């Protein structure tokens, strides 16, 4: 994956750039499980680790028939008055490169205090009594909200920029383009 | 020495209507007259308010009437009388120079494409907006448009749209009742999320009986997006008509009265003083003076 195609958030009277950007990431991801496969990343060029900020850009990591693929299809249809394109041309070098990965927390006590009573048959006191309040851990990483299709919960997606690495190594991607093994050019 | 008068009242021109959002089926959008509404319902995450098409619905029809009432410039109370006579002279100079044929081209626009439409709009692959003008009560001429091709940021010339235009204006310059009908059809998806005007149990969604809304204000706000003429920096589009334009989501006052180009030294400027604007910023005081308000001091 030696192309790339940057993708920043107009400024709009309408809305702010973290719904512009969550909405945008759905419909990448719905892009991705009508495309299939995992050899489609992401990234967030001006990350903002100390804020804990996307940003204002977005970035796609992809072989350039994946880019001009997704630059026509309707998964960028109603954004393209709300979005400015670039053109799909190949990275710079030399580049570091990081890992973007899916960060998920123990967020909720009493949800696995009901599995632990689902996997031992153990009642809710016995829930409390194994689980207390204090294991509820909150990241202090930047996020989008997302709406699921397949269940109709609205959840937080905490994402994670991994650590600079003069090199890269095969691997994967998952359906929101995010990292199960795969490198991405940093720059 | 001709003084601004103390209370001005400039009443509502272009008043919209509560825009109603049933739901449905695409590919019989001409079957939409007894359509089943999206109803509010609670849902227990805290307590909050959501509203969901149904599980075999994936379009939204958001409905409203538009009446547009002409006289924009004459005000509704005034003291001065000399500054009353001076305003209409003024407004009446502008409509003889020029009538209300670029305002009315881009309101037709902002009802064009579904401005309107806030944020069920955003992940639509589909928009699809009818007006119908209705005289006597049965039609008079109907509308209908893609809302996706005419974009958000541009306003292009057509055929229809200057039809369109033609009637807004119509209206506009006192010289002919005119109420329409504004529906839009919008591919959202199999029992998505809609989003309705939000109500003052942290979050409450709007309903006018047992079916959710939209706010007037809103969709009289979504109307307004023709500004253009404000100093253009970041590459934002149109924002909404406003005394100190400003855009409280950005947290951003475009059109400060450091610079003179807000609209109350520009209207002190065009009325006491005689001095004459461009035609973009007296396009936008008198979309000041549609938009209506109560302006001047203590």
């Amino acid at each position: 994956m030696d192309h790339y195609l940057d993708i920043r958030l107009r400024p709009d009277p309408e809305f702010p750039p973290a719904q512009l950007m969550s909405v945008l990431f759905g419909k990448l991801h719905q892009a991705l499980v009508a495309q299939g496969g995992d050899r489609i990343g992401v990234s967030f060029p001006d990350l903002d680790e100390s804020r804990s900020r996307l940003g204002e850009r977005l970035r796609i990591h992809a072989s350039a028939d994946d880019l001009r693929a997704l630059l026509a299809r309707p998964w960028l249809e109603g954004l393209r008055d709300h979005l400015q394109f670039g053109e799909p041309a190949v990275v710079p070098h030399p580049t570091p490169y990081r890992q973007v990965s899916r960060v998920q927390a123990k967020s909720n006590p009493e949800r696995l205090r009901r599995r632990l009573m689902r996997r031992h048959d153990l009642s809710e006191e016995e829930a409390r009594k194994r689980i207390p309040d204090t294991v509820a851990r909150a990241l202090d990483l930047p996020f989008v909200t997302l709406r699921s299709q397949s269940t109709g919960q609205h959840f937080r997606l905490f994402i994670r920029h991994g650590p600079l690495q003069v090199t890269a190594e095969e691997g994967g991607f998952t359906c929101y383009g995010l990292s199960k093994g795969g490198f991405v050019p940093w720059f | 020495i001709l003084s601004t008068a103390s209370v001005l009242a400039f009443e509502r021109k272009l008043d919209p209507s509560d825009a109603l959002m049933s739901a449905g089926a695409w590919a019989q959008r001409d079957a939409s007259q007894e359509w089943p509404a999206v109803t509010v319902r609670e849902k227990s995450v805290q307590t909050v308010d959501v509203a969901n098409l149904p599980s075999d619905a994936d379009t939204l029809k958001v409905r409203f009437t538009l009446r547009v009432l002409g006289g924009a410039g004459t005000p509704s109370a005034c003291n001065d009388a000399a500054y009353r006579d001076k305003l209409l002279q003024t407004v009446a100079t502008y409509v003889n120079d020029q009538g209300f044929a670029e305002l009315a081209r881009r309101y037709a626009h902002n009802l064009a494409n579904a401005r309107f439409l806030w944020r069920n709009r955003v992940g639509a692959e589909a928009v699809e907006v009818r007006i119908n003008h209705i005289r006597q009560g049965e039609v008079a001429r109907a509308w209908r448009f893609d809302a996706l091709a005419i974009g958000l940021r541009d306003f292009k010339a057509d055929a229809e749209l200057d039809a369109l235009a033609e009637l807004i204006a119509s209206g506009l310059s006192g010289s002919g009742h005119v109420l329409l009908e504004v529906v839009a059809f919008a591919r959202i998806g199999d029992g998505q999320e809609v989003f309705p005007s939000q109500e003052l149990k942290s979050k409450t969604l709007y309903s006018v009986r047992d079916a959710a809304a939209i706010h007037s204000q809103k969709i009289g706000n979504a109307l307004r997006t023709i500004d253009t003429w404000y100093p253009d920096e970041d590459g934002l589009g149109p924002i909404a008509v406003e005394p100190y334009g400003s855009v409280t989501s950005q947290g951003k006052a475009y059109r400060q009265p450091k610079q003179k180009l807000d609209f109350y030294t520009l209207l002190d400027n065009w009325v006491l003083r005689d001095e004459a604007p461009a035609v973009e910023q007296q396009h936008y005081v008198i979309a000041n003076l549609i938009r209506g308000g109560v302006f001047g001091e203590a």
